[PDB]
RNA sequence: GUAAGAGCCUAGCAUUAGUACU
RNA sequence: CCGAACG
RNA sequence: UGCUUCGGCACAACUGUUAAAAUUGGAAAAAUACAGAGAAGAUUAGCAUGGCCCCUGCGCAAGGAUGACACGCAUAAAUCGAGAAAUGGUU
């Protein structure tokens, strides 16, 4: 319609955040001995794979936190972490231009898939068909055969790192966001862009598929933005602008979107409405900087009822709701619904 | 300033590292956290029990010869060192173990 | 392992399905539920002297087990059918009596 | 003193298509 | 035990 | 060659990148002569980066002067408006 008549079907129908209780940080785990850039939990639920700068993974305990075991193969950070749900694999990515296939069963790298010709920043496994999805700094999103190492496809088309992946059963089956300031949806099949997304104007680094709608968030320095699939229809940007380079993005089943700063903040999103419910800063272990703070990867465990989040202080920590609040006790951040008239 | 951008008869040479191996794939089994098997439990359930096991089951509640001598109790008032993780290169204490180990 | 490989726990495997014998299994439970046709003998010898080849030689007739005598002389093995443990098999040993 | 290349003359690898008259 | 290339 | 009513049937069925050539062109090398080596004073170890540069190598090694090149020599005008003053037209 317009910017204005669409500002004020906005001011009469937006959805009302659903209310969400606040989470708190519980638990923070020391002992990797570089920024913990990646996680990935288990789809069992039971331990979570950290990777790090210190060039190690560590599997840790989800409910203990305790250290179960720490991998050394990679020669550089690991920077993706991707636990299969149908196999008893872990992928990593690294800046080591090496993406290793784990078996869980020896604890040891069976598989490597070689190619990549930079810095591997970003992997996804395909939910449904045995491939795996990496993209790194030679901006191209590698398609690989998990079982022959083979390289099938190379989607072709973003111009900076490759930064954040999605992968999904029905089509678009990887999207990825890049340095380049662009979203592809790409279809799998003919190994082509179904759709470049523009609307961004930093670099997203950030993805994450919403667990049940058919529709993913994307986020930058500047906005997370929420889309409908399958063809990249701007659903909206978020109430508020956390003014932070958004390195992670995590999407609950109650719609709890957390997304994580470079500078540390974390902030706790209505998913369906875009309203932030929730702002907090990272404390930084003892010894830390406050700019070595970052907030580099974040999960929810396979619940829903944990984040698990990957910092710069080298730290996991650990976040649970605090469940035993109200909709009175605990509202949290309150919502003042896109009543302005503004340009889009 | 600018990285190498990758994209992708085929040539016959063919490397070590390519020749077959790992040619099946391991899938997860009843047992090992599979989709369908998992599906059946509440996984809410089996976190919460564990981290109360855990959360409870770490708190565990429901004159002398030194006469002449000129200083006595010396060590009284040391420190006793704390296993603390401190985020700092230099100043953490494998370093400071580290250097007393290494350098005399 | 991180994830626990779901392993055959291999301690003495035997066969998924009862054999094909010259006789029923309604036969057995005939001849079992009278006393004047059932007789109880515990077989016993030295070491080697041929117990559980005796056993073995009584399976062989009264059973149907030819392609196993084939495995047998094909791999390089005389039959051992009361000797089932896989490591009571693996000293030519009957290790603990079986019925 | 490396040893790189530019060129000059002379310098033996690949190819099987094409040749008309108001 | 035991030898070749390269730098 | 069988079978043959000796008339004939049956069977068997399309090689050749067609050259002992003809051109035809492009090539590495050799000599010659040219000229003849990273970094900041000098002398020197390298490891990279980028790609219509390759060579040696089985190579996802390693090497080739850190293999070479590039590498800037920025005669890359990265360039212009503010105001007073003063002078020019017109009344
Ligand atoms: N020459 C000969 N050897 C035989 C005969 N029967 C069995 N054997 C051999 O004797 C070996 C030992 O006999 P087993 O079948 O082990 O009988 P066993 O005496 O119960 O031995 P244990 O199992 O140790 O108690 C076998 O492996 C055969 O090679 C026979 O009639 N003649
Ligand atoms: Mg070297
Ligand atoms: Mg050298
Ligand atoms: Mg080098
Ligand atoms: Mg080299
Ligand atoms: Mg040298
Ligand atoms: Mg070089």
């Amino acid at each position: 319609n317009s910017s204005a008549a669409v500002s004020r079907r906005i001011a009469s129908k937006w959805p009302r955040p659903v209310w969400h209780a606040p989470w708190k940080m519980y638990r923070v785990i020391s002992g990797h001995l570089g920024w913990v850039r990646c996680v990935a939990v288990d789809p069992s639920n039971e331990w979570f794979a950290t990777g790090s700068a210190d060039r190690t993974i560590k599997i840790w305990d989800l409910a203990s936190g305790q250290l179960k075991l720490t991998l050394t193969g990679h020669i550089e950070q690991v920077t993706g972490l991707a636990v299969s749900s149908r196999h008893p694999y872990m992928f990593s990515c690294g800046l080591d231009k090496m993406v290793k296939c784990w078996d869980l069963e020896q604890n040891k790298v069976i598989r490597s898939y070689h190619g990549h010709l930079s810095g591997v920043y970003s992997i996804a496994l395909h939910p449904n068909l045995d491939v795996l999805m990496t993209g790194g700094r030679d901006s191209v999103v590698r398609v690989w055969d998990m079982r022959t190492k083979v390289q099938a496809m190379v989607l072709s088309g973003h111009d900076q790192t490759v930064c954040s992946l999605l992968a999904q059963a029905p089509d678009p089956q990887v999207i990825s966001g890049s340095h380049d300031s662009t979203i592809r949806l790409w279809d799998l099949r003919k190994g082509k862009a179904s759709a470049v997304l523009t609307h961004h104007k930093k670099s997203i680094r950030a993805l994450a598929m919403h667990p049940h709608e058919f529709a993913f968030a994307s986020a930058s320095a500047e906005n997370i933005k929420k889309w409908a699939l399958p063809d990249g229809d701007f659903l909206h940007n978020m109430l508020s602008q956390q003014r932070a380079i958004i390195n992670s993005m995590a999407i609950n089943q109650d719609g709890v979107v957390a997304t994580g700063g470079d500078n540390g903040s974390l902030w706790l999103w209505d998913w369906r409405s875009g309203h932030c419910f929730q702002q907090d800063e990272t404390v930084v272990q003892p010894g830390s900087l406050e700019s070595e703070g970052a907030l580099y990867d974040m999960t929810f465990d396979m619940t829903g009822s944990r984040l698990i989040t990957a910092e710069g202080d080298k730290t996991v920590k650990m976040w649970k709701e605090v469940e035993d609040a109200t909709p009175e006790t605990h509202p949290g951040l309150p919502f003042r619904p896109p009543k302005d008239i503004k340009r889009f | 300033w600018a990285p190498a951008i990758g994209g992708e008869k085929p040539s016959v040479q063919q490397s070590a590292k390519n020749l077959p191996g790992h040619t099946k794939l391991k899938f997860r089994q009843t047992g090992q956290a599979a989709e369908e098997e998992l599906r059946a439990k509440d996984l809410r359930a089996e976190l919460e029990a564990k981290e109360r096991k855990h959360f409870g089951k770490q708190s565990g509640t429901d004159r002398r010869w030194d006469d002449d001598v000129v200083f006595k109790n010396q060590a009284r008032g040391e420190p006793k060192q704390q296993k603390r993780f401190v985020n700092d290169t230099i100043r953490n204490d494998f370093h400071r173990r580290f250097l007393q180990r290494y350098i005399r | 392992p991180i994830v626990a490989p779901v392993k055959v726990k291999k301690f003495e495997t035997l066969e998924a399905e009862p054999l094909r014998t010259h006789y029923s299994n309604e036969f057995l439970a005939t001849l079992m539920a009278n006393p004047e046709l059932v007789r109880n003998v515990a077989v016993v010898g030295h070491l080697h002297h041929g117990k559980t080849t005796i056993m073995d030689m009584f399976v062989e007739q009264t059973h149907e087990l030819r392609k196993m005598t084939a495995a047998q002389q094909a791999a390089g093995k005389q039959l051992r059918f009361t000797d089932t443990r896989l490591d009571e098999q693996a000293r030519a040993m009957s290790i603990k009596m079986m019925p």
